[PDB]
């Protein structure tokens, strides 16, 4: 796996964000709001789902 | 001379006239360069700008 | 340079910039999408890290 | 760094970054006035003599 970066990003696709860093980036207080998708997701404080 | 086709207007030439010269001054010029558009106004608006 | 490989892998240490100059592969993946051009994470690991 | 907003400018809506639709610097319509070396991309520009 050292030698086969190059080879992986040959591949001329994205790749989709992790549902935890598109939680991430909400403001403050905006992160309440209902336009806050993930918000179904952080179900416990001590787990993440 | 044509103005209105122009990208950047006469404003901020009216602004560099009364600039101080603290580096201030750049980065309020650079942030002066903000986009209007709907897809413009909702990032700026999700940071609470 | 001629004799060095780049292997970004963890959540820190993951210039695209510095591993985008090392192997032309990563550049033509950063050129192809600039807006990954990011250093506070996010620039996609492979799939292995 | 100040002229985009780092914590949100990722993702695309076309073969445009997303960081090009916030601000201008970011997008490459806006060519400044003294130029030594052409860009590597005119998608959208036609330059005449």
């Amino acid at each position: 796996a050292a030698r086969r970066i190059p080879h992986f990003y040959r591949v001329r696709r994205e790749v989709p964000r992790t549902v935890n860093e598109m939680k991430q980036d909400f403001v403050v207080t905006d992160f309440y709001k209902v336009g806050n998708i993930t918000l179904y997701t952080e179900l416990h404080p001590f787990f993440d789902f | 001379a044509h103005e209105y086709h122009n990208w950047l207007r006469s404003p901020f030439s009216r602004y560099s006239a009364t600039c101080p010269n603290v580096l201030h001054s750049v980065m309020t010029l650079a942030a002066m360069l903000y986009k209007i558009s709907p897809v413009s106004l909702v990032l700026q608006t999700k940071a609470h700008i | 340079i001629e004799y060095s490989l780049p292997v970004p892998f963890h959540r820190f240490y993951s210039n695209p910039t510095i591993c985008a100059a090392l192997s032309d592969d990563i550049k033509r993946y950063v050129t192809e999408f600039p807006h990954y051009h990011r250093h506070d994470g996010g620039f996609p690991l492979p799939t292995a890290f | 760094r100040i002229s985009a907003l780092p914590g949100l400018n990722n993702g695309q809506l076309a073969e445009e970054p997303l960081s090009a639709y916030v601000n201008a610097l970011h997008d490459h319509r806006l060519w400044p006035p003294f130029v030594t070396h052409l860009p590597r991309n005119m998608e959208g520009v036609q330059v005449v003599a």
